[PDB]
């Protein structure tokens, strides 16, 4: 039923910027909570950002100065804008939405490196 | 025992929290492990769906954020 | 999760303790709530007979006392 | 496995009493024995413990005044109480640990301004 798909991932240089977007089926105002997690090879799922309905956005300490989480009701999408990207930010990023249970996308790869 | 407070499959999260804190009031335990029981044991004993949602919220989530997040269950 | 380590009805107490400490060492928890897990959660999740015995021992019993007391099961 | 406490009764403050717990079979087979008490309206409180091969452990409220011993000759578990206080009034239970924990029915100990 509930469909999520991340996008906007790719390969970037250090200090660059990137904007991830999570497409949801239906209207996003129906979800009671959405957010972003990431996972690097060998490291367990790490919490990145969360927005709960009616509340201010909460962000992890490792990202607080650089990332922003937003909701676009026009496009029915959940945005995570990443700025000043670091090598530590390389990971697969997942969005989640909270309704009757938690639903996840399959993730998008974000790679920060001295190449390209 | 606090370890016996588990949210029912139909039970609203607000009532489960109420029972959990009520039994929490009689538990003989230090304030640090009571903070661990509020922060972690509450999440572990929620029903499957609301547990999935509560775990998805990550660390530091308030009780009000937790209650809003599970209101669709 | 440490809260899922429960002594089976067939299981010797030593093996249950071994699993409990193995899972305990990977748990992300403060050292006092780990002291509560060793002191109280270990006793709460023991099988019926050894749980009765472990509760009878009262507070502060060491792991050696707990292991000796339940060897008749 | 059957246990029976005895030696309880009524004493004035500052008095002494010796409780004894009789066990069927041989007492050396138990892996742990001890003493609990319960006062009217109060939850069961732990008094004394003996684990096989280990030192006796006593509660903090009794450590200076009570002693726990085991007599294998009579197959009995003794708790010697001295310097008794009114707060020590309770029903006292012995326990033994084998394949499970077994309890006696308890003996009443009452400290009051009596004859």
């Amino acid at each position: 039923d509930v469909q999520l798909q991340e996008s906007g991932g790719g390969l970037v240089q250090a200090g660059g910027s990137l904007r991830l977007s999570c497409a949801a089926s239906g209207s996003i105002s129906r979800f009671n909570a959405m957010g972003w997690w990431r996972q690097a090879p060998g490291k367990e799922r790490e919490f990145v950002a969360r927005i709960v309905k009616g509340f201010d956005p909460v962000l992890a300490d490792s990202v607080k100065g650089r990332f922003t989480i937003s909701i676009d009701s026009a496009e029915n999408t959940l945005a995570l804008q990443m700025n000043r990207l670091k090598p530590e930010d390389t990971a697969v990023y997942y969005c989640f939405a909270a309704l009757d249970t938690a639903y996840w996308g399959q993730g998008t790869q974000v790679t920060v490196s001295s190449a390209a | 025992s606090i370890l016996d407070i588990r949210q029912g499959p139909k039970e609203p999260f607000r009532d489960y929290v109420d029972r959990f804190y009520k039994t929490l009031r009689a538990e003989q335990a230090s304030q640090e492990v009571k903070n661990w029981m509020t922060e972690t044991l509450l999440v572990q004993n929620a029903n499957p769906d609301c547990k999935t949602i509560l775990k998805a919220l990550g660390p530091g989530a308030t009780l009000e954020e937790m209650m809003t997040a599970c209101q669709g269950v």
